[PDB]
């Protein structure tokens, strides 16, 4: 069970739920950015979902980059043209702190394209040091994921997937996402994909942990259920197409449920 | 990012590392004596370290009398200061100058239970140290002992996924670690404790080994080769070989003769095999063999 810190598993949680708040970006700091739109983020995160699977990146990567670049974006006002440089640097800090092997900064540069030089995204990886205050350990959809997963009876594989799947798409979408903790992602993805696995629902033993029901999961399990079931339609598909591979169980394949009922 | 160099005069050199040299310096407006890290990052074409990122992430959150304080951090031209609080001296140089004829029962309580303390804090705050040695543990001159270099710390996740294997100086570093285990977690911060336990009783080190080889027999000659009773899963593990000689368990009143009842009982604890039934840091304070201590806790710092 050591894995599992049986002896700091409720001290951690609650110290998560706490920087949650603490690391939380803006609700509605894309109507005060005057040059960027809701649509340009879920175009960048899209590509940070291919650039993670690209350099077989951890999805806790990816979490914590999105966190970075949605803090950043909440005080610094940014061009499109500079846009894709704040997700690079990003990239490269959720990379040094929470990879084993980062990528070198040059593979940074050169998934960009050679948009911008090596001095550009290291110039912009101490812009977001000083703008986030070196304030790094953010509190993820993922960190909370696999805490509640561990209140699985049994452990479902495709659960796990599916939820951690469910988890990424709501990075895409500021509108609504921005709105909720990932305290509360996490939930809606975790009951989401409980339910359409095996028809189960939040479990007791979480609304002991968490202090949230289905009653207070309401808003967000609505809105992601929505963004489940129209995730073929929309224009970002790389997390998707992530999800087929075996690696995740190819849960995206799996058919959301009509009702939640 | 409420200072600038002006404000800071250098006293001298106290330390150098990887990524540069230490010195205290005193605060001229405040007084205040501490500890400038320099980051050089002129020099890096790979922008700011990892292991700075690390540092001064995990360190702006730990608050706690044992764990060392992070003042400040200043970002100048391609060059990085952290501001440390200052301690005069390391455990290590402690045990080297002034413990020739040992470090009395008291000192090493209150030692061994600040630690714990500062520990517990960490794990209870998901920070892995990964490197707890005693030149990493600073002592002043009021009697606190504090946990430093965070330059190898992790934040980890629960449950804890597959981090960098070989850390810890070697001789501090866990048996899960040195038999590629996939999975690590609290307990190797344990182990190094342990050790460190033994050490400040004895004054040299439990187990000095000069290979991770060297390393892992020296530790089953002492504790006795491990089979599947005493640790499930041990004989599974990916640099687990069935060749390894068959070492008896020594009585482990014959591992630090001069330790009391109370003292091995915790110290086998701490170095259980099977990290699952190794002691916490957190468990660990309830401790009978710190029934004793009544050195008043260090004040928090701000
Ligand atoms: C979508 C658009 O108008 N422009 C644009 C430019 C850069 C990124 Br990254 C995303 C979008
Ligand atoms: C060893 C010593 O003199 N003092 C000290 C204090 C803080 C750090 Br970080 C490193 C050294
Ligand atoms: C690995 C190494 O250097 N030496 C060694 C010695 C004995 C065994 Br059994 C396995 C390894």
């Amino acid at each position: 069970g050591v894995n599992e810190v049986p002896d700091y598993h409720e001290d951690i949680h609650t110290y998560l739920r706490e920087m949650e708040v603490k690391c939380k970006p803006k609700v509605g700091y894309m109507k005060k950015q005057p040059d960027i739109t809701n649509s340009m983020r879920a175009i960048l995160v899209d590509w940070l979902v291919e650039v993670g699977e690209e350099y077989k990146l951890q999805n806790e990567t990816l979490h914590l980059a999105v966190n970075y670049i949605d803090r950043f974006l909440s005080s610094m006002s940014v061009l499109r043209g500079k846009l894709q440089l704040v997700g690079t640097a990003a990239m490269l800090l959720a990379s040094k702190f929470e990879e084993i092997y980062p990528p070198e900064v040059a593979e940074f540069v050169y998934i960009t394209d050679d948009t911008y030089t090596k001095k550009q995204v290291l110039r912009m990886e101490h812009l977001v040091l000083k703008v986030l205050a070196f304030d790094l350990a953010a509190p993820t959809i993922n960190q909370f994921l696999t805490q509640y997963f561990l209140h699985q009876q049994p452990a479902n594989c495709k659960v796990e997937s599916l939820a951690m799947f469910l988890g990424e798409l709501s990075l895409i979408d500021a509108d609504p996402y921005l709105k909720y903790l990932p305290s509360v992602i996490a939930a809606a993805a975790f009951h989401l994909a409980l339910y359409t696995v095996t028809g189960q629902s939040w479990p007791e033993s979480l609304v002991q942990k968490t202090g949230y029901t289905l009653e207070t999961l309401k808003p967000c399990l609505l809105d992601l259920h929505q963004t489940y079931l129209r995730a073929p339609q929309h224009a970002q598909q790389s997390i998707r197409e992530k999800y087929k591979n075996s690696k995740y169980h190819g849960v995206s394949l799996l058919n959301p449920p009509e009702t939640l009922n | 990012g409420p200072g600038s160099m002006e404000n800071f005069q250098k006293v001298e050199k106290i330390g150098e590392g990887t990524y540069g040299v230490v010195y205290k310096a005193r605060n001229k407006l405040t007084g205040e004596v501490v500890a400038l890290k320099k980051i050089r990052l002129d020099t890096e074409t790979e922008g700011v370290p990892s292991t700075a990122i690390r540092e001064i992430s995990l360190l702006k959150e730990l608050n706690h009398p044992n764990i060392v304080k992070l003042l400040d951090v200043i970002h100048t031209e391609n060059k990085l200061y952290l501001v440390f609080e200052f301690l005069h001296q390391d455990l290590k140089k402690f045990m080297d100058a002034s413990a020739l004829t040992g470090i009395p029962l008291p000192l090493i309580k209150s030692y061994l239970f600040q630690l714990l303390q500062g520990l517990a804090f960490c794990h209870s705050h998901r920070v892995l140290h990964r490197d707890l040695k005693p030149q990493n543990l600073l002592i002043n001159t009021e009697g606190a002992i504090k946990l430093a270099d965070f330059g190898l710390a992790r934040a980890f996740g629960v449950p804890v996924r597959t981090y960098t294997h070989e850390v810890v100086t070697l001789w501090y570093r866990a048996p899960e670690i040195l038999l590629g285990c996939k999975y690590y977690s609290t307990a190797v911060d344990i182990w190094s404790l342990g050790c460190i336990f033994a050490e400040m009783v004895t004054r040299r080190a439990l187990f000095p080994g000069d290979s991770e080889i060297d390393q892992l027999f020296r530790i089953f000659r002492t504790l006795g080769t491990p089979d599947e009773v005493v640790w499930p899963g041990v004989t599974s593990m990916p640099d687990y070989k069935p060749s390894f000689p068959k070492w008896a368990r020594q009585d482990f009143s014959k591992v630090v003769p001069p330790l009391d009842e109370d003292g091995r009982s915790l110290l086998s604890q701490m170095l259980h095999y099977d990290p699952n039934k190794r002691i916490s840091a957190k468990a660990a304070l309830a401790h009978p063999f710190f029934q004793d201590v009544t050195k008043p806790v260090p004040h928090l710092r701000l």
